[PDB]
């Protein structure tokens, strides 16, 4: 999984190395800015619940069709309006992942591996995730550098998404 | 592989969990602890050479058996192949300190050694004695008191040696 | 030449993907770093003259037969002392330029490759520049992170001999 | 590949010298100014699909000899080559901006791509209109007084217009 | 490009191999077939205004938000109406191609390759894309293998939207 | 790999004996069938994505196990992973109905499939059960008499299913 | 095995592709095909004693040393001529058997792969084969597309042994 | 590669255009001719080898030189490489044939292969008398009326000696 | 690889030990016999097609089961591979006689072929008996009086056989 | 070109040595195998046109038809006749060129390369080439070690035809 | 690569003829004189290291600005580079000597060389310099009358002579 | 193991070829040689107790030092002059195996293999095994082609070193 960490470690064992300060550096890089990186995961965590119930909201307001039109790709039943919750839910676990480990290992692994096949096989519009994405980045309520951690994640995720 | 922080997460992922506040204090204190463990890399790894001569030496004063002709490491190749595979056990150990956890060291060295050294005929149990002096320098350079600011490095230090004893507990 | 800017970079460029936050980290811990780096590279230089002079007397108090022993290799005539002092010159150089470039690529570059090389070709005892080495560590005056800094290097190239 | 120390270095080397007091002193500017070039590839970065999309979208509108037929980004094939050049050209551009020095973007990107596109039949020139629409889009998001700490980064947006530029010139 | 005769070409050629019976029968087969399939390349040809009319009509009525939406990606201007009627009418003129050529080979490299990094960049969505094509195949006019021909290639291109 | 006239010439050969008069007459049964059977290979691919997306979805909602946080196809590598081993299941069943054999398929697809899944942890029952929605759903769609001459097919669908089976057979 | 489906199917599957129509196409004309070829295969068959005998008979009067020649490479003994024999059916059995499969398959895996080592170790002439496969294109009886298709096999022997 | 049918289609989609009736009737003509191509192509390469070898045989008389020690044709290495482009040539211009295009012969075969026997010293002049002997072999044997359903065949001669031809002007 | 003198150094150094007077008389004694050696190889690997046909003749005149349709050298290509293993045992074979030791037999020829047998379901037994059948032959062409300065080669002779019964036991 | 020098210089350039005993040793072995080899070259090289024409003979002998039966294969013209003896003479050349050069190179680069397929190409028999180089085993007239110099090539050219 | 044998040889192919009597004499009388070139070859490898290591001093000595940071062969990485270049020459040198022929010297070491100098930037001249002065000290060497049986090795020493200003000629 | 019998059967497998005479040429060169090496090899084993202990000497007659110096890597301990005299009967043992073996294979692959690790992990300086090396070559008492063999080996030894 991607960190500073494990990168660090690849990198010397590539070229059959002990480590050097060369790759010390980038772990206290990464020790220093963790302390952003867990504001930004712990407020997230926190405020979980009201973020995603306010994400999808955003998507349906952008996206009206998405509470109306027939099909299983939508969010016009029960079970559809619950795939959504849940799926906006793990882009939010996998932005507080990526702050705790300090990089973007996590969702690389568990989300983005994979992403275009599962929307293109199942109809999912990247741009009603892109929307959830949004309304985060505009209201987690973080400011310093804690909002730049929680941004850079949020933006990796759209970028993938675009 | 993984490092500390990425272990914590892959076991939330696996429960579809957000990390509970004993976790995130957990993680914050092992960043608190950082500079320490970088003091015991840089340590370690500034006196690797050393480590690792130190160590043969005195393995083969206690193991004559091991450089007499017919041994196991008779002749130059197989001594480099020794102190060579010495070099690589400490270099994926010092990984291990860095990252936390020992799975770098598990992965990428450990696995499949013991089969590799009975299919070559190298003694393990000489190489776990081996492991053991580097264990034992390393331990002692990387907490020395002089010339560093004070502080308690012990957990660190228990844990340093865990990762030492794991290695030599693979090949034996 | 590997620094951690470099390596930053060649690492995302290796996965042909932009830089993430994970590379950004590794080159706010350099930048960090670089206060006690530049203030052990600006120090060795500073008193780059006596450590060279005191460096090369240690290797010869410790190793009498290179003041008196007959050949081109050894420093029992003026062209053998200049090319010592010369050489250990060489040596504090490229310690300062690692420390100026965060990383050991220097070092790496303008003096590791070939080493062992050069010192079979033309008989110089690796030992020498050990020695050499030890007395730079014990004598540059440094304190705090700025001695860390410079004893990394210092150490690096003594393994490198090794 | 140098930085911007590196590249010092390199010429220090060159003559056998120690770096100069002066030396230090813009080596040590370098770092002190560090955050606001951390800002710059950050804020560049987290909006890379909509700096090239924009830009393509404005291309193709002020030149849509490009994208009817026979033209040179018709088909998918030939605008997903020419989407994907965008991407590279400003992935290259944000690697000199995190090293202060245009090496890697000379080196791993700009070197030879004239010639390239000479033999596709790729017209050069308009590439160069979607790296200056880039330009202006990428500084116009990293200088953007909003949501950062109050500060004058004029002359690092001088340096990033100065690689986007370079890479213009290079293919037009 | 893909054809059955390039085919047959390219696996004698892979081989090292003169053309053999094993060949020509493909080619002979490629043949016979062309009677229906250049029948429906004429109708589909014919008709081509008349379908590309109505089947965009079709998207619209299938997806209304995308006549009223705001953003460029959207049929609710006179040029993202004017861009969708050219996109439909690009797909159909590679069914004919494909039918002309006897085999995707067409489709497959003025259209597939490239498709989904074009419809994720631009933000276009396959849904659309697919229900023109349903309407295509359900309105050509078509009987018998001419029909049987057209509806490979129609069902193809959906295959690859989806 | 054979078709079903290779695997007569294989067993001839075997035995080095031209062809019976009977082996002649069933040979030329199955040209005279032929278009029935590219009928069905054009149906079921035609509807591939469908077929493959339907019988997924079906799947998951009966086996919400799968999907859950940990289960085998949670994570979007592990869904699309899932996702491709059905479409290559379906790809190389269609192969088997053109050639009028099994041979591609058990030895391109099902031979060491049941093994591979055992070392990853992917529940082999699983996957036969998505190789029955699957094979319901191609043969509907295979035998479907709306647009199509009338005819007799059920032979052929009995090869089909037998197919369909093998595969689920070998998984489970 | 060469045959025009396995190799429509090895096309698909060394790209990764589901069968498309371009691959139909080839199998149609290879079922289309098969009523000349299985004509030719059964003829060939209802008179392979007859044609073995006379093609025998033309090789040892093309080659008169071949029946009188001393070494068990020749036709000069009882055992010589049964293994001639032996041979001529060998091929026209092949030939049969590419007829079946349509295509070059059964012959190539079969007969023609060592042919040359096996010709040159024993001391066998590819002349003399290629004489009976002369014969047996001159007397096969056969018009029409099902002389079209046993010649073309015939031949295709005859270049393997030139 | 393209054959003829593709060729049209390439054409069109330069222009963005539908085919034409007129196009449309050209193609549907070529497909109509069908027969007589594959029975050029089935005929020239049954007699491949001695279409070859009579060529051969031929230039060697005509051209004692290539053969006497010293010409490139001595030596057995150097007369099968010659045999080969013999072959080759002939292989790539039934290809041709069957395509009703160029395209592949030119691509695979034509281009540069002038440069290569410049550089070999091979002489370009006598390969080509070899390429025109076996064009008036093959010609002769395409177009043999006997054991063939009657019919002109003319068009299709002056198109393979076309092809001839041009392999014949690319060496020479 | 050994040969037999790199065979007694390597004993040697396993011991740490220099040569004894004996050891040393050994191996002079091998290169004044060398002669006799150096024609033996000469004579059968300038009759191995010989060999090798007339031992694979006689083998299926014995055993008319590996040629009978469905037969383990039935096919050519099932023939063409049965020849060119008996060229390859008769190669190794040959090797062994030169070096005056079997290594190169063992490692690059015997060991796993018994289990490559059994893989392919290849007769070992038979194998066996062909190669016996070369032995015979090549120990007739080497140890032939006519045409060679007369002395007594028995011992070779006895040496030869063993490598050619140590191949056949390693198949059967 | 194969020689035992040649040999000896690529077996250290391959493993990017100087050339050690081991390798010394080899050429010794050849300079003192020149005596005999270049005894048996010049005799052969003397009595050439005798061996080439008997030997010529001892085929047609062999092969009676060679020298009836009609075709340009076959020595039944003049023309025939001639390339015949060329090629005998070829093959005696060799011969005389690997005795000279120590080894097969020679005649490995002149003749054995491509000669199956020129055999095969040209309907010449390997049979009628061999019995050529019997009779000039039996017939050079040489005795001791320049004989067993001789037959080791004229066999090595007989095995390279079986 | 040639012999002198091959080369005699392969002049004699390309006329279609057997050799002389006088080209006979000429290769009997190099073989006469190989005991000689053996010692040549001998005594120069056995001296390598220090025919290039004095080489190499005297030249830095001499050209003092080749050392100088800056220049050619400063750096280790140089430095080791052009001893390199130095064996490299010597042992291709050392081939030809042996072969009695330049043609392993010309082809697998000189051609391209001067170019590939060009292009980094090392000065051929220099190159030269070295390469003569280990010409002397070979020459010096390999003629040295001392621990050999008198005899003279005038022609020798001017053959060995030539291929080393072959070499040089080729880079200077 | 590197012998000229091993490179001349590595030769011909290398190229799937049965020894020809290009290679038994070189094994007879190695049994013709053999008779100086045997010499050698027997003469250096008699007396090679009075060449160690006269080697050692000498070495720390050039290098005082090494008698006095303290650390473990040199002869001023019992067990640091036992080691020493150890090494130097390893590296005499090596050339007698080289004599009897025709190569320098048991040298290669028992002693150089590694040697330059060695030496740099545990301080030994080259030089001293060079002085070793001449002395011996000095003293051996060979002399003509005996003395040839033995000083051949010697100075690869030498050379190894350097
Ligand atoms: C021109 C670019 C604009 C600008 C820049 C600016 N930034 C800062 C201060 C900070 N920027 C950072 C950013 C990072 N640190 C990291 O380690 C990373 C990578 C993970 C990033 C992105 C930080 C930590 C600081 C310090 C804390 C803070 O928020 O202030 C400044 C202040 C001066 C300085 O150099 O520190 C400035 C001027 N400000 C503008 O107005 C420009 C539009």
């Amino acid at each position: 999984m991607k960190t500073p960490i494990t990168e660090a470690i690849a990198a010397a064992d590539t070229q059959g190395r002990f480590l050097s300060n060369t790759e010390l550096q980038a772990v206290d890089g990464r020790f220093k800015r963790a302390v952003a990186s867990m504001e930004a995961a712990r407020a997230l965590t926190n405020n979980a619940q009201s973020l995603i119930d306010g994400a999808a909201q955003a998507v349906y307001q952008k996206f009206p069709y998405t509470t109306t039109m027939q099909g299983s790709q939508y969010a016009s039943t029960p079970e559809g309006k619950a795939k959504c919750a849940r799926d906006i839910g793990y882009y939010l676990r996998m932005v507080t992942y990526c702050l705790v480990a300090g990089g973007t290992g996590p969702m690389d692994e568990y989300l983005i591996a994979g992403l275009s096949e599962i929307n293109s096989t199942f109809d999912l519009s990247p741009s009603w995730y892109i929307e959830a994405l949004k309304y985060i980045k505009a209201n987690h309520g973080l400011t310093g550098q804690a909002a730049v951690e929680a941004n850079a994640y949020i933006d990796y995720a759209i970028n993938a998404l675009s | 592989m993984l490092d500390a922080f990425a272990k914590v997460v892959a076991q939330a992922d696996a429960r579809g969990e957000f990390l509970t506040n004993a976790q995130f204090d957990a993680l914050s204190n092992l960043v608190k602890e950082g500079n320490k463990r970088l003091d015991a890399v840089n340590r370690i790894t500034s006196n690797a050479s050393t480590i690792v001569a130190n160590a043969a030496r005195a393995l083969f004063a206690e193991q004559p058996q091991l450089i007499q002709p017919g041994g196991n490491a008779y002749t130059n190749r197989r001594m480099a192949a020794c102190l060579r595979d010495m070099e690589i056990i400490l270099r994926y150990v010092t990984y291990a300190i860095l990252a936390g956890d020992s799975s770098v060291l598990d992965d990428r060295c450990l696995n499949g050694l013991r089969e590799t050294y009975q299919a070559l005929g190298t003694p393990g149990s000489s190489v776990a004695v081996a492991i053991q002096k580097m264990k034992d320098a390393a331990i002692a350079i990387a907490n020395d008191p002089n010339g560093i600011t004070p502080g308690d490095c012990s957990a660190l230090m228990s844990e340093i040696a865990g990762y030492f004893d794991r290695a030599a507990a693979a090949v034996a």
